[PDB]
């Protein structure tokens, strides 16, 4: 009932998705081998929405892992829960992309798309009725940016009505771990803005800033950053995984958050966030979390929300709590800070609650916001794109793969249009 | 006397599991499903020593249905009545009425007809839903149009939860209510509205419960809809059936939206220190902040109201109470219907849930009062709707379902057609 | 430099289903520029009556448009209206009949007739294309293998279709055989309200590239003949099954451009042409270097009096818009 | 009743670690951080069985912060509240306010607002600082200007340590006090002053402690500021809230500098030999040498004073004591406010620190008294300032920071504007 198929494109997609099955398997009570040892009977109902039942009380996930280099598949297979994944989904080529969007989208990826398209035919048929696809990729690089967005277009041609949710992490000016970030980003958003109905824009700068102020981690690795983003992907897909007083489907947030088809780039966030050295000195009540919810330095995007205005926001709470004090809190943030909300909508806040919180915690929530502050991120990368594109630097490799400079100019026409769209409703 | 109930959406099932919690306790029915004529209007005789409820819990999302199937009231409800869908409406009137509704209404309508065939004294219906949601707005609009053409003459009680002035759970809920009200206006006989924030200050001020949930809310709303049908269950000095509320509340065929208010709502420790009597409850219900809908009654005029009581209440002191309320100049009744009073008494007192915050009282009162105080709400809903309608926001989903701006324009002018006659009769 | 967009109205007689019901005749004509509907005037450029013939509408509507596209500028033509409004009957009509045709064959016949009058040295290059939208994909009629096509932008950032078939014609009889193949292969449905129900947008683009060898001056003019579908009410039409899938696509297109035409009327800063691909191909019509002509076809019956009201306010709101020509 | 405290500079943290030492002992709070309504105004309930203090210890030099973080009260204070800077103010009002202040006030002000959001009964604030230092003069002037424009209406208790006539720790401390008083005059509602040398002879004479430290001093000052807020913590026959001290002490908006004095201050062996009663303590506080500020009261006249008591003290004998004090011609009350008495009683007695030099007493008293006896201090501070200002000494650092002679000239004439009205009201 309302199944979801997980896709993991690119090196970041395989790693960010490996932690997604890590955290949700704990609250569901799934063994590392695949069996079930949960404590509550409520965890057994909606296991089909992400896993497939097997013999011997064993369960396997519907994870479509795809990449062009075999190193990421071997590392994930040797992980904590690497053995639970089925081997036939681990499709992979031999040669990597080398951070080239043209190779993994036209020439190198087209040799691999024929092998993975037949796999999703098997998984889409095994479920009763698919709800939406939860893809994970990164705009940086060529594999996840090129081959990841390719199958977005192919699947949308098959399913012109199903949901296509993606958790896309974008580049940033200060944190630049690759020289080809603006070109890979500019060509990817041309397709994501038209094809996908939902998009969660994540920035690596905020993942470093969020871990400095409140977690106080002195040596945070990639595994620490994955725990933050994986919890947001789990929090959004929790209402259709456990029962609650008001369950919100993934599509019910799409109807509330997406007032126009292109305007779907969301601001992810998470609460509570407190270090081990200050977890005891904090109140887990709803007034404490709500103030930290809409804090300027809480979301997973470097853009300041004070420089924009929220068009619509959501706070899907999670855990046993009284919804009376919730509604007063969402009333206060929109009333006390009405200048930072659009006047042409009466209420910019969505609500949702669940009864069974995660392990170790009592109450929690997850933030999803579509705001005008994101246009500062799309324009700065466009300046990076426009600075190098005007001299045609680092484009001769793209033309070798059958590309043309006209498509780069057409992608710029999509880039400068969507930033002006945010300027209209600001 | 028999009547069939139906619950739709997330709002309905929380009213379903709560309102049916006290009915089985009222008739001494254990939760297993077993223990002469009082329970006939809501429970049938299942052969020998077993009952079955006369309700249908339809919902597109099965996240609530499997909870009830795995809940404590498993053996009570029939497994066929717990109807399940395939995917949620997503706060879309279009998706819950046209695409997902048509492929399941053929099963629901046939299920309603086969249960209604064995009835002999079916008085009417009562619907539990909420226009602010998707399933409660889209699917409820489908069945109401499709059964009204079939039956038509029978009565209907639409128990709809409306949005608050400032409080709101979603952002698209004005679009859900503006469309469904265009269809609900001509077919719904009478719709008793309920507001979500109006319950918040009631329990906070009177019951002094500072962290309740919906389970405390629906236990009160389930008690309210039990008192309006209490005359048919148990005997009374002045009984009133389901057709009584069609005439003395609906003076015009389109003005069929009465307010509601209930009293006494007193906590356990506060009940002993406060004297329960007819005078204060008759004054408490007319108090404006003591209502289930946050709308100023002083901004309009009252058309007609009914004073249905509970417990051992003599018929004389209630007449003196309404007589004294007539003398109070703080209120003002409309000249078009001055004698808009309808007294009613019942011998069976209010029940009490074990562990519930509501206290035991020997007498109670419920109120349905038609007035022109609701026109400010429809005026407010039209103004806030115009802010989003100008920018054409949250429209691409509805036309993406199949709708268009035409019916949206017909829905806007329909409220304008409703604004003029509320102000006209208010003179 | 600034040309006001013309929005001409037309009515028709009642269909066989309407006269059997007995719908009342609401259309009241006051002069020629304005029309009264329930005591409400609507100022337009030209109001065509129900008794008008096909030729009477053609010589008043798109007669001077032939001069505009041939002079060097571009032309853009597309109708609008609800279901059973008489849009396809106005635009394509009966091709083989001497008089029952619409606008498309009368235009292309006059293009070849006008070319015969001028001097021989003016060399022309007429290429034809025809494609329809189907399940939100540009379905090509001349080639059945192609199910979806990609749209790109030219040098000055005007959107235009790429990869579509471009058959270079030389005689007007070849175009008549082409449109019959497109009309015959067009996916048409059957409903209670309309038999020949055009449930999709059919674009008929003609790129008129001409050159004068004496002066050596090159000129081009685009000619969009885009027939839109009607806003089908499922309560009145009774859509079910595959017809609902047709309703999802057509209603998005008319509502998408409805946001565009309302944005230009109120004077928005962005003008969201990016709402749908149907607006991209019409972006040149509403904000390009082309003259837009909006033929508002409407039914005079009282069975859809509210839909006709929405269509007239839709038309007059478009009259205030001016192109950046 | 809630109130948020803030400590600034070296003077604040020695007041912080000392004054909070007895509050946790008063409410039976162990140093680890855990053990119904008395502790609410200074300690919040952190979920279940854990407390957290309502204070912010800001300081540019982290030499004191790491000591408290590595001290014995580590588990009590929130680690986020212990704010740390980057480099000290160097006894420069300009450096602690403009350069170093601006790059950290954005973090401190946001920290104050988020803690004040969850408050419901926030009566006001109380600031601990010292104008003779750099951080206490510069950074405190920044936040007081920046929060007063934000909140404004709320009350503020400035507990500032002033310089002595002949005793002095630094040489630039007149420049630190002359600048900050120009800003503190218009925004600070009431500032209770304390003198450093005034404590020296008190413990030497009464407590006969001939080698104490700041730990003995701040334990007494922490007890003084605990008694002024004791009415809000525990019940009393005649309670007074935080707004009481703003009206009955500040008759004019610029004359807002009351003196302070406290009694009894008796040692352990001396307490058993001396009879504790209301008469001697009521005479002892009005004794001039028994004050926390070395200023002759006989050179002026008293405006108004408050007699707030502690412990089991009946309300009658205190009325007889102030009545007898009125008859004593050794003092002289001003004719503009002769009835400047404000009695106050509290049932909770004074506490005692283990190992401290202060002895247990069944009754105590604290005094805040507005008078014209401070004008001689400001006259002295102006004369000594003129010696350095004439030679332009210690000025190249301030203009080296960014200042100039204009604000220095405006600061000089501001005291001259304060000198005239103190002499005017003294008539
Ligand atoms: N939030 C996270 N971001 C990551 C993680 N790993 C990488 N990244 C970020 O994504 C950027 C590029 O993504 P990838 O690591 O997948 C490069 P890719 O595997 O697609 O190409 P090749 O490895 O060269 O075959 C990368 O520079 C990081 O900024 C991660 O685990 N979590
Ligand atoms: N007072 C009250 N209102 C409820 C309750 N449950 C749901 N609601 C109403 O439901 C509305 C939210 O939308 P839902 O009815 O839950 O919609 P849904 O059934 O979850 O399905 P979708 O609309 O598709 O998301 C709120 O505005 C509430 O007013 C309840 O238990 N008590
Ligand atoms: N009475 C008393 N005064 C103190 C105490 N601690 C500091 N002071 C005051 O502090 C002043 C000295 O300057 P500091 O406050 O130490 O300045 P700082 O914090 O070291 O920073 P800089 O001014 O930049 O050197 C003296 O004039 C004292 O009056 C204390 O414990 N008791
Ligand atoms: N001007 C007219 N005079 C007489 N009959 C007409 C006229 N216009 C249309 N009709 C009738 O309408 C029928 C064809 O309907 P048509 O294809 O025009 O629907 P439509 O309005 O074009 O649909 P849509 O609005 O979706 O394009 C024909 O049978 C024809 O008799």
């Amino acid at each position: 009932m309302r199944e979801i198929v997980h896709i993991q494109a690119g090196q970041c997609g395989n790693q960010i998705g490996a932690k997604f099955w890590e955290v949700i398997s704990d609250e569901h009570g799934i063994d590392p081998t695949g069996s079930y040892h949960g404590d509550s009977d409520l965890q057994l109902e909606r296991i089909n929405v992400y896993y497939n039942e097997a013999a011997g009380n064993k369960y396997v996930p519907r994870a479509i892992l795809v990449d062009l280099e075999p190193g990421t598949m071997d590392s994930v297979r040797s992980g904590p829960f690497g053995q639970i994944f089925r081997p036939d989904n681990f499709v992979f080529g031999q040669s990597g992309a080398g951070n080239n969007w043209a190779k993994g989208h036209y020439t190198e990826g087209a040799e691999l798309v024929d092998s993975v398209l037949d796999v999703v035919r098997k998984e889409s048929e095994s479920c009763d009725c698919l709800q939406g696809f939860q893809l994970t990729h990164s705009l940086g690089g060529g594999t996840g940016s090129g081959m990841g967005t390719l199958l977005i277009s192919k699947i949308r041609e098959e399913y012109p009505d199903r949901i296509m949710n993606t958790f896309s992490v974008m580049p940033s000016p200060k944190v630049s771990d690759t020289v080809v970030e603006p070109y890979n980003a500019t060509l990817s958003v041309h397709q994501l803005v038209e094809n996908t109905d939902e998009t969660y824009s994540i920035d690596n700068e905020a993942l470093y800033d969020i871990c400095f102020r409140t977690l106080k981690l002195t040596t945070p690795t990639y595994g620490d950053l994955n725990h933050l983003v994986s919890a947001t992907m789990s929090g959004v897909t929790t209402c259709l995984r456990f029962p609650g007083q008001l369950n919100a489907d993934l599509r019910k947030l799409a109807v509330n958050m997406v007032p126009f088809p292109r305007l779907h780039f969301f601001m992810p966030g998470f609460a509570p966030l407190t270090s081990r050295g200050s977890q005891q000195y904090r109140a887990l009540t709803v007034p404490e979390l709500t103030q930290q919810m809409f804090d300027s330095k809480n979301m997973m995007a470097a853009c300041d929300p004070r420089h924009g205005r929220y068009l619509t926001v959501a706070a899907i709470f999670r855990g046993r709590m009284s919804m009376k004090e919730v509604d007063e809190q969402m009333l206060n943030v929109q009333n006390k800070n009405s200048s930072y909300f659009v006047e042409w909508i009466p209420n910019n806040v969505k609500t949702a609650v669940c009864d069974i919180p995660p392990r170790g915690l009592k109450m929690s929530a997850t933030f999803i916001g579509n705001s005008t502050a994101i246009q500062e991120l799309f324009k700065r990368i466009s300046e990076q794109f426009t600075a190098m594109f005007r001299r045609k630097a680092f484009l001769h490799w793209y033309t070798g793969e059958g590309m043309d400079e006209m498509e780069f100019t057409e992608a710029e026409s999509n880039m400068n249009d969507l930033v002006s769209e945010y300027q209209q409703y600001q | 006397r028999e009547c069939i109930s139906i619950h739709v959406g997330q709002a309905g099932v929380q009213i379903g599991n709560a309102c049916w919690e006290l009915y089985c306790l009222e008739h001494g029915i254990q939760p297993d499903g077993q223990m002469d004529d009082s329970f006939n209007t809501f429970f049938s005789e299942t052969g020998a020593g077993k009952h079955v409820p006369r309700a249908v819990f339809v919902d597109l999302e099965p996240t609530v249905i499997d909870e009830v199937r795995t809940g404590t009231y498993r053996q009570l409800f029939h497994p066929e009545q717990l109807i399940t869908g395939k995917e949620d409406a997503a706060n879309n009137y279009a998706r819950g009425h046209y695409t997902i509704g048509k492929e399941i209404i053929d099963l629901v309508l046939d299920r309603i007809r086969k249960l209604a065939d064995q009835c002999t004294g079916l008085q009417g219906f009562l619907v539990f839903h909420s226009f602010g949601g998707g399933t409660g707005s889209g699917f409820t609009s489908l069945l109401m149009e499709r059964l009204s053409v079939d039956y038509g003459k029978k009565s209907k009680l639409e128990f709809s939860i409306y949005p608050a002035p400032q409080v709101s759970t979603a952002v698209v809920e004005p679009y859900n209510s503006i469309l469904t009200t265009h269809t609900t206006l001509e077919h719904s006989d009478c719709a008793f509205m309920v507001d979500n924030e109006a319950i918040y200050d009631i329990c906070r001020r009177n019951l002094d419960i500072e962290r309740p949930t919906y389970t405390n809310l629906n236990r009160l709303i389930g008690q309210i809809v039990s008192s309006i049908t209490a005359s048919l269950r148990f005997d009374g000095a002045l009984n009133v059936d389901l057709t009584e509320f069609q005439t003395n509340l609906v003076p015009y065929p389109r003005i069929h939206f009465p307010l509601a208010t209930y009293a006494p709502v007193i906590s356990a420790e506060k009940a002993y220190h406060e004297q329960l009597s007819v005078a204060e409850i008759t004054n408490a219900c007319f108090e404006p902040a003591n209502q289930m809908v946050k709308c100023d009654p002083r901004h309009g005029k009252y058309m007609a109201c009914c004073l249905l009581y509970r417990g051992d209440v003599v018929p004389k002191d209630v007449n003196a109470a309404i007589a004294t309320i007539k003398t109070k100049r703080t209120i003002q009744f409309v000249d078009w219907c001055p004698t808009g009073f309808k007294v009613g008494i019942n011998y069976q007192p209010p029940t009490v849930v074990p562990g519930g915050d509501l206290a035991k009282v020997q007498r109670a009162v419920c109120m349905l009062s038609n007035t022109t105080a609701i026109a400010e709400a429809w005026a407010r809903l039209d103004h806030k709707f115009d802010l989003m309608y100008a920018k054409r926001a949250f429209v691409h989903w509805y036309v993406g379902e199949g709708m268009e701006e035409g019916e949206f324009s017909e829905a806007r002018e329909d409220m304008a057609a409703l604004e003029k006659d509320y102000e006209e009769v208010g003179v | 430099a600034e040309c006001n967009i013309k929005v001409m109205c037309r009515f028709r007689p009642l269909n066989e289903s309407e006269v059997n019901r007995g719908d009342k005749y609401i259309a009241k004509f006051q002069g020629e520029d304005t029309v009264v509907i329930a005591s409400k005037p609507y100022a337009f450029d030209r109001v065509f009556q129900s008794s008008t013939s096909q030729e009477q509408v053609y010589n008043d509507c798109a007669k001077k448009i032939v001069k505009d596209v041939l002079e060097g500028y571009n032309g853009t033509i597309f109708a609008y209206g609800q279901t059973s409004s008489g849009k396809t009957h106005t635009m394509e009509g009966k091709l083989h009949d001497p008089e029952g045709m619409g606008i498309i064959p009368r235009i292309v016949q006059d293009i070849f007739n006008y070319i015969y009058s001028m001097d021989e040295n003016l060399e022309f290059h007429i290429k034809v294309s025809y494609f329809e939208i189907y399940l939100d994909k540009i379905r090509d009629l001349l080639d059945v293998s192609k199910t979806n096509l990609s749209v790109h932008e030219d040098k000055n950032r005007v959107p235009y279709v790429k990869g579509c078939t471009e058959r270079f014609v030389c005689s007007p009889d070849e175009v008549m055989d082409t449109i019959d193949e497109g009309k015959s292969n067009r996916h048409v449905a059957v409903t209670n309200m309309n038999e020949h129900s055009s449930r999709s947008h059919s674009i008929f683009l003609i790129n008129v590239k001409q050159e004068n060898t004496q002066t050596e001056q090159k000129l081009s003019g685009k000619l969009y003949l885009v027939d839109l579908a009607g806003s089908a009410k499922v309560s009145k039409t009774g859509a079910e099954g595959a017809v609902l899938d047709e309703a999802k696509n057509i209603n998005k297109s008319l509502s998408a451009l409805g946001n565009v035409i309302s944005a230009l009327a109120e004077g928005s800063t962005y003008v969201p042409y990016r709402d749908s691909k149907m607006t991209r191909i019409l972006q040149d019509s509403l904000g390009g270097n082309c003259r837009t002509t909006i033929v508002i076809c409407c039914s005079p019956s009282s069975y859809n009096e509210s839909e006709t009201k929405s269509t007239l306010l839709f038309g007059q709101r478009a009259k205030t818009i001016k192109n950046t020509v």
